[PDB]
C-alpha cells in the first residue's frame, strides 16, 4: 500500500529472520537443562568424567541419554561474587550438588580450627535457600563411600560431630549424614532434595539422574494444568 | 566473489534451452537475484527478480508467463527457463545480486555475462543526449530525466546510477540520489531535486570511459536509460 | 612482609590525589543551571512536540 | 393463544424465593471469579481461559434460570407460543453450553499430560478452534427445534413434562449427553492410568502425588456424575410413561435445581483445587 | 611490625585532611540555591512501538549514532539489531556461549560487541563483503566476568571486568594495552565521556572513581553510598556524573569539586536502581527501578514528575536516543518499548 517497491522487500526479510528465530527458540525449548555445583575438593571433576561425554570461566558439557539432550553447566571458574551472576540461572530443571563423605577430617586450607563440613552445609543453605531457586528441586550426591568406610573405621566420627550416640557403623553413619543434609531445607513444600551415593558403575548414576529429571517433570506437568 | 553464465548456444526460432549461473562465495540463500538483458547497442532492460526464499516471484510485461524462473538453494545455482522464443530475443543476459535493508546498496556485483544469438502507465526515462566529447581532465555534468516525480514521501530518491566499462561488465557507481559505493573513488557525486537529476565529476582520466545508465525503483516495473556515450 | 608495596601504592595515590584543585560549589551549582537553561529550548522531553513532527507517530 | 391453551389442556397442566437468592449467589460468585482471573497477569495462559469460559457459562446458564422461573406462572399462557420457545431454548442453550465447556477442560488436559512438552506455552488456534466449535455446537442445538422437530401438529408426539418439544429431540438430547458423559470419564481414568504408569516404571529408583491425583479424580468426576442423574433419569422415564399415567412428572421443577447448582457448585471444585488460585485468592 | 602501623596513621591522617578540605569547600547545598525557578509540570509520555521477538530476558541496550538502530542482546544467544522506525529487524548474529550482559554500539556504525559471563569480549563485523556477520577479534585476557563494554574509537575498546580490574584494548594487535586497578570490589559500570578523554568506573562497595585513558591513573574517588554502585552516566556537557546505588538511592556528583550535590531518595521506594540515563539538555534524570516501573526523576529539584509503569517485570537497560527524540527501555519480559 503505502510501503514503496523496495521498503516491502525490507519487511520480508523481517519475517524470514522471525521465523528463523522461532525456529531455533523452540528447538533448544526442549531439552533439560541442569546446573553443576560443589566444593572445590567435592569430587566434581570425577563426576563429570565418569559421567558420558559427547562434546577458565563457565563450562558446558551436552550428553543425550534415552532420546533426551543434558546440558551441565560447571561454574567453578568465577572468582567473584556469586550473588551477582546468580539471577541469570533462574530457569533451570535441577541443581547438581556434590560433597565428599571422606571429607569430614580434614582441615580446609590455612586454617586449624573450622572443618570442611561446616562451609559445605554454609554453601548447601545458602543454595537451598536462595530466593530464586525456590521452586528447583535439588538433586545430592554422596562421592566418596570406600574411604569414608576407612576412615570412620580407623578415625571415630564425633571429632567432626559434637553429638552422636550410635556406633561406628556406616550402614547408620551414613544414614545420619543424609538426615543432616536434609534438615538444611527450610522450603519443604515446594521443593524435595533426591540423595544418592556414588558407586563405580556409571549406568546407575546416569539412570538416577534421568530418573529425577523424569520425576521433575512429571511434578511440573502436574502443575501445570492445576491438577494438584 | 565470483559469477558466470553457463548455456548460451545458438537456438533455432520456436525452440528453448535453459540458462544456468553458478554463484560462490557469499550466502547466496539470502540475496535476491535480477536478471538483465542488454541487447547489442543498445539499452539493457529489467527481465526477472526473485526474492530470498523464493517469496515473491516477478516478471516483465513483455515476457510475462512465457518465462520460468526458480532457485535452487543447496547447490547456489540458479536456473531460468522459457517457453516460447521470438527473433527479438537475442542479447546479452547478465545476474545481479540484491538484497534490500537499511543501509544496503543493491546491484553491487555484476556477473561477466553470456552471448545468446537468435537467427531467423510505466515510467518513461530518457538521458539528455546520445554522446558528449570532452577532453582529459575536465569536469562533465550528465543529466537524467523523469517522467515522474522519483522522490517518495520517505524523503529519498530512487534513481540508481552506474558506468559500463567498454569490454567489461558495468559496475555500479552511486546508490539513491547521493551516496558513494564502495570501492569507487570520490571523484564522482550526483544531485537532484525529484523530477530533474544531474551528476557532477570532479576529474576524469583515461580509466572511466564508456556508457552511463540511469535505473529508476520508486515503481516496481524497473526501466532504464537509453545511454549516454563518454568519448576520449 | 608483602602488604608495604600496596601500603606505598595507596598512600602515593592519596597523597597524589591531595593535590587536587577545589572549586567553590555555588561556581558549580551557578554553571549547571546557565547550562540547563541555555539548551533548554532543543530538549524535546520537556517542551512538548506537535505530533506532525515527530518521526515515532502512531 | 390457541395453541398454547390446547396443548396444556392435553397434558393436564392448568417455594420459588431461595432459587432466586441462590441464583444471585452463583452471579456474584462467577463474576469474582472473572474478576480474579481477568486482573492477574499469571492466569493468562492457555489453560486458565478454559475456566474462564465455564465460568462465563455457568453465568449465563444462572441468569437463564432466574429469567426462566420470573417468567413462569400464570402468565406463560398470555405470552406468545414464540417467546415460550425462547424460554426452552435459552435453557437448554445455558446448560448445554455448561456441560460442553466442561468436556473441553478434560480433553485439554488429557491433551497437554499425554505428551510432556517441559513448558506451558501452547499455540492459540486449538484454543479458539475447540472455544468455538462448543459455542456453535451449542448454539444450534438450542436453535434446532425452532427450525424443525416442532411438535405443532402430532399433539401426541409431543412430550409430557412440558408440550411443544418433539419426543425425538429429547431421545437425541439423552443420546448426546450419555456420549459427553461416557467421553468425560474415558479421559479422566485414561489420564490417572497414564500418569501412575510412567511414574512407577520410570521412577522407580532414588506414592504421595498419585494418591492426590486419585483423590481429584474421584472428587471432579463423582460430583458432577452424582448431581446429573436424575436430570437423566427423568428425561428417559417421562418418554416410557403415557400421558396422564405419572404424577411424579408434574413436579419436574425440583429436579432442575440440582442440575442447575452443580453449575454453581463447580467453580469451587475448580478453585479449591489448586493452590495458586486459592492463594492468590486469599490475597484479594 | 611499626612501618604497617605508621604507614596506617599516615593513610588516616591524609583521608582526614582531604575530608577537612572537602567539608571547608562546601557553602551551601545546590537545592538551596535552586529555589527560584519553576519546576516541570507533568511528564506524561505514551508508549509509540513495542519491539517483541526476544524470548528470553534483556541485559543490554545501545543506542546508535544516527538515532535510528539499537542493538539488545537476552539470554537465548541472539544480538537482534532493530530499526525503531519500522520495527522491522535487520540483522540477527547468533553467539557462541548464550550468556551475555553487555553490548555497545560503533560510533560509526560498523562494529558491534558483547561481552558476557564467559569472559571474552567478541566483536563482530557488519559491514563485510558476503551478507553475513564475521567475528573480527576475540579478547580473551581477563580472570573474571565482564560486566560493561564500550566503543571509545573505531580502533579501541574498554572494557570493566569482574576482577576489580579495567583494562582498554587494542584490536588490530588483539592485545590490551593499558590495565587501571586500585578497586577493591567487583568493577560492574562504567561510561565514557563525550569528548573521550575521560572516563569513570563504579566499583561494588560504595565507591566511584574516575580514570584517565592516556596517562591511565586514578585521580579522584568519591564515596557516600551505603551498599554499591549499579549504574553510572555523565552529565550531557560532561562535567559532572550521576550514579545509581541498591539502596533506593541515586546521587548527582561534581568533577571539579568532590562534593555531593543532591540525592534523589523517597519514602516509598526500597527497590534497587538498575539503570540511569540523563536527557539531552541535563533536565530529566531517568531511573529504571526493579519495582516493574520506571521514574522521570528530574535533575535540579529532586521531586518525581512522571512515572512509566508500562512493564511486566524488572527492568535492566535504557538509554536516550542521541538528539533526545526518544527512550528505550528493555525489561525481562522479553519486551522493549519506546516512549516519546
Ligand atoms: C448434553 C446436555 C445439553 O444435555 C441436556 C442439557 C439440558 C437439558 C435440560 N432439560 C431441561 C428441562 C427438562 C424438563 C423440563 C424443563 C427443562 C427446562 C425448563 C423446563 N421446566 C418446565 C417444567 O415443566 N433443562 O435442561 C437436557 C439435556 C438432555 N438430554
Amino acid at each position: 500500500c503505502t510501503l514503496s517497491a523496495e521498503d516491502k522487500a525490507a519487511v520480508e526479510r523481517s519475517k524470514m529472520i522471525d521465523r528463523n528465530l522461532r525456529e531455533d527458540g523452540e528447538k533448544a525449548a526442549r531439552e533439560v537443562k541442569l546446573l553443576l555445583l560443589g566444593a572445590g575438593e567435592s569430587g566434581k571433576s570425577t563426576i563429570v568424567k565418569q559421567m558420558k561425554i559427547i562434546h577458565t570461566g563457565i563450562v558446558e558439557t551436552h550428553f543425550t541419554f534415552k532420546d533426551l539432550h543434558f546440558k551441565m553447566f560447571d561454574v567453578g571458574g568465577q572468582r567473584s561474587e556469586r550473588k551477582k551472576w546468580i539471577h541469570c540461572f533462574e530457569g533451570v530443571t535441577a541443581i547438581i550438588f556434590c560433597v565428599a563423605l571422606s571429607d569430614y577430617d580434614l582441615v580446609l586450607a590455612e586454617d586449624e580450627e573450622m572443618n570442611r563440613m561446616h562451609e559445605s552445609m554454609k554453601l548447601f543453605d545458602s543454595i537451598c535457600n536462595n530466593k530464586w531457586f525456590t521452586d528447583t528441586s535439588i538433586i545430592l550426591f554422596l562421592n566418596k563411600k570406600d574411604l569414608f568406610e576407612e576412615k570412620i573405621k580407623k578415625s571415630p566420627l564425633t571429632i567432626c560431630y559434637p553429638e552422636y550416640a550410635g556406633s561406628n557403623t556406616y550402614e547408620e553413619a551414613a544414614a545420619y549424614i543424609q538426615c543432616q543434609f536434609e534438615d538444611l531445607n527450610k522450603r519443604k513444600d515446594t521443593k524435595e532434595i533426591y540423595t544418592h551415593f556414588t558407586c563405580a558403575t556409571d549406568t546407575k548414576n546416569v539412570q538416577f539422574v534421568f530418573d529425577a529429571v523424569t520425576d521433575v517433570i512429571i511434578k511440573n506437568n502436574l502443575k501445570d494444568c492445576g491438577l494438584f | 566473489v565470483q559469477l558466470v553464465e553457463s548455456g548460451g548456444g545458438l537456438v533455432q526460432p520456436g525452440g528453448s534451452r535453459k540458462l544456468s549461473c553458478s554463484a560462490s562465495g557469499f550466502a547466496f540463500s539470502s540475496f535476491g537475484m535480477h536478471w538483465v538483458r542488454q541487447a547489442p547497442e543498445k539499452g539493457l532492460e529489467w527481465v526477472a527478480y526473485i526474492s530470498s526464499g523464493s517469496g515473491t516471484i516477478y516478471y516483465a510485461d513483455t515476457v510475462k508467463g512465457r518465462f520460468t524462473i526458480s532457485r535452487d538453494d543447496p547447490k547456489n545455482t540458479l536456473f531460468l527457463q522459457m517457453t516460447s522464443l521470438r527473433s527479438e530475443d537475442t542479447a546479452m543476459y547478465y545476474c545481479v545480486r540484491s538484497i534490500y535493508y537499511y543501509g544496503s546498496s543493491p546491484f553491487d556485483f555484476w556477473g561477466q555475462g553470456t552471448t545468446l544469438t537468435v537467427s531467423s502507465s510505466d515510467i518513461v526515462m530518457t538521458q539528455a543526449t546520445s554522446s558528449v566529447p570532452v577532453t582529459p581532465g575536465e569536469s562533465v555534468s550528465i543529466s537524467c530525466r523523469s517522467s515522474k516525480s522519483l522522490l517518495h514521501s520517505n524523503g529519498n530518491t530512487y534513481l540508481y546510477w552506474f558506468l559500463q566499462r567498454p569490454g567489461q561488465s558495468p559496475q555500479l557507481l552511486i546508490y539513491r540520489m547521493s551516496n558513494l559505493a564502495s570501492g569507487v573513488p570520490d571523484r564522482f557525486s550526483g544531485s537532484g531535486s525529484g523530477t530533474a537529476f544531474t551528476l557532477t565529476i570532479s576529474r576524469l582520466e583515461a580509466e572511466d570511459v564508456g556508457v552511463y545508465y540511469c535505473m529508476q525503483h520508486l515503481e516496481y516495473p524497473l526501466t532504464f536509460g537509453a545511454g549516454t556515450k563518454l568519448e576520449l | 612482609t608483602a602488604s608495604i608495596a600496596q601500603a606505598r601504592k595507596l598512600v602515593e595515590q592519596l597523597k597524589m590525589e591531595a593535590n587536587i584543585d577545589r572549586i567553590k560549589v555555588s561556581k558549580a551549582a551557578a554553571d549547571l543551571m546557565a547550562y540547563c537553561e541555555a539548551h533548554a529550548k532543543e530538549d524535546p522531553l520537556l517542551t512538548p512536540v506537535p505530533a506532525s513532527e515527530n518521526p515515532f507517530r502512531e | 393463544y390457541d395453541i398454547i391453551v390446547r396443548h396444556y389442556n392435553y397434558t393436564g397442566k392448568l417455594t420459588s424465593v431461595v432459587f432466586i437468592l441462590i441464583c444471585c449467589f452463583i452471579i456474584l460468585e462467577n463474576i469474582f471469579v472473572l474478576l480474579t482471573i481477568w486482573k492477574t497477569k499469571k492466569f493468562h495462559r492457555p489453560m486458565y481461559y478454559f475456566i474462564g469460559n465455564l465460568a462465563l457459562s455457568d453465568l449465563l446458564a444462572g441468569v437463564a434460570y432466574t429469567a426462566n422461573l420470573l417468567l413462569s406462572g400464570a402468565t406463560t399462557y398470555k405470552l406468545t407460543p414464540a417467546q415460550w420457545f425462547l424460554r426452552e431454548g435459552s435453557m437448554f442453550v445455558a446448560l448445554s453450553a455448561s456441560v460442553f465447556s466442561l468436556l473441553a477442560i478434560a480433553i485439554e488436559r488429557y491433551i497437554t499430560m499425554l505428551k510432556m512438552k517441559l513448558h506451558n506455552g501452547s499455540n492459540n488456534f486449538r484454543l479458539f478452534l475447540l472455544i468455538s466449535a462448543c459455542w456453535v455446537i451449542s448454539l444450534i442445538l438450542g436453535g434446532l427445534p425452532i427450525m424443525g422437530w416442532n411438535c405443532i401438529s402430532a399433539l401426541s408426539s409431543c412430550s409430557t413434562v412440558l408440550p411443544l418439544y418433539h419426543k425425538h429431540y429429547i431421545l437425541f438430547c439423552t443420546t448426546v449427553f450419555t456420549l459427553l458423559l461416557l467421553s468425560i470419564v474415558i479421559l479422566y481414568c485414561r489420564i490417572y492410568s497414564l500418569v501412575r504408569t510412567r511414574s512407577r516404571r520410570l521412577t522407580f529408583r532414588k506414592s504421595e502425588k498419585s494418591l492426590a491425583l486419585l483423590k481429584t479424580v474421584i472428587i471432579v468426576l463423582s460430583v458432577f456424575i452424582a448431581c446429573w442423574a436424575p436430570l437423566f433419569i427423568l428425561l428417559l422415564l417421562d418418554v416410557g410413561c403415557k400421558v396422564k399415567t405419572c404424577d411424579i412428572l408434574f413436579r419436574a421443577e425440583y429436579f432442575l435445581v440440582l442440575a442447575v447448582l452443580n453449575s454453581g457448585t463447580n467453580p469451587i471444585i475448580y478453585t479449591l483445587t489448586n493452590k495458586e488460585m486459592r492463594r492468590a485468592f486469599i490475597r484479594i | 611490625g611499626s612501618e604497617l602501623d605508621q604507614l596506617r596513621q599516615e593513610a588516616e591522617q591524609l583521608k582526614n585532611q582531604i575530608r577537612d578540605a572537602r567539608k571547608a569547600c562546601a557553602d551551601a547545598t545546590l537545592s538551596q540555591i535552586t529555589n527560584n525557578i519553576d519546576p516541570v509540570g507533568r511528564i506524561q509520555m505514551r508508549t509509540r512501538r513495542t519491539l517483541r521477538g526476544h524470548l528470553a530476558k534483556i541485559y543490554a541496550m545501545h543506542w546508535g549514532t544516527d538515532s535510528r538502530l539499537l542493538v539488545s542482546a537476552s539470554q537465548d544467544g541472539k544480538l537482534i539489531i532493530w530499526d525503531s522506525y519500522t520495527t522491522n529487524k535487520v540483522h540477527a548474529i547468533p553467539l557462541r556461549s548464550s550468556w551475555v550482559m553487555t553490548c555497545a554500539y560503533a560510533p560509526s556504525g560498523n562494529y558491534v560487541a558483547c561481552g558476557g559471563l564467559d569472559n571474552i569480549c567478541s566483536i563482530y563485523n557488519l559491514k563485510t563483503r558476503e551478507g553475513n556477520v564475521r567475528v573480527s577479534r576475540e579478547l580473551a585476557g581477563h580472570t573474571g566476568y565482564l560486566s560493561c563494554c564500550r566503543f571509545l574509537d573505531d580502533n579501541q575498546i574498554v572494557t570493566s571486568s569482574g576482577d576489580t580490574t579495567c583494562a582498554l584494548w587494542d584490536i588490530e594487535t588483539g592485545q590490551q594495552t593499558t590495565t587501571f586497578t586500585g578497586h577493591t570490589g567487583d568493577v560492574m559500570s562504567l561510561s565514557l565521556a563525550p569528548d573521550t578523554r575521560l572516563f569513570v568506573s563504579g566499583a561494588c562497595d560504595a565507591s566511584a572513581k574516575l580514570w584517565d585513558v592516556r596517562e591511565g591513573m586514578c585521580r579522584q574517588t568519591f564515596t557516600g553510598h551505603e551498599s554499591d554502585i549499579n549504574a553510572i552516566c555523565f552529565f550531557p556537557n560532561g562535567n559532572a556524573f550521576a550514579t545509581g546505588s541498591d539502596d533506593a538511592t541515586c546521587r548527582l556528583f561534581d568533577l571539579r569539586a568532590d562534593q555531593e550535590l543532591m540525592t534523589y531518595s523517597h519514602d516509598n521506594i526500597i527497590c534497587g536502581i538498575t539503570s540511569v540515563s540523563f536527557s539531552k539538555s541535563g533536565r530529566l534524570l531517568l531511573a529504571g527501578y526493579d519495582d516493574f516501573n520506571c521514574n522521570v526523576w528530574d535533575a535540579l529539584k529532586a521531586d518525581r514528575a512522571g512515572v512509566l509503569a508500562g512493564h511486566d517485570n524488572r527492568v535492566s537497560c535504557l538509554g536516550v536516543t542521541d538528539d533526545g527524540m526518544a527512550v528505550a527501555t528493555g525489561s525481562w519480559d522479553s519486551f522493549l518499548k519506546i516512549w516519546n
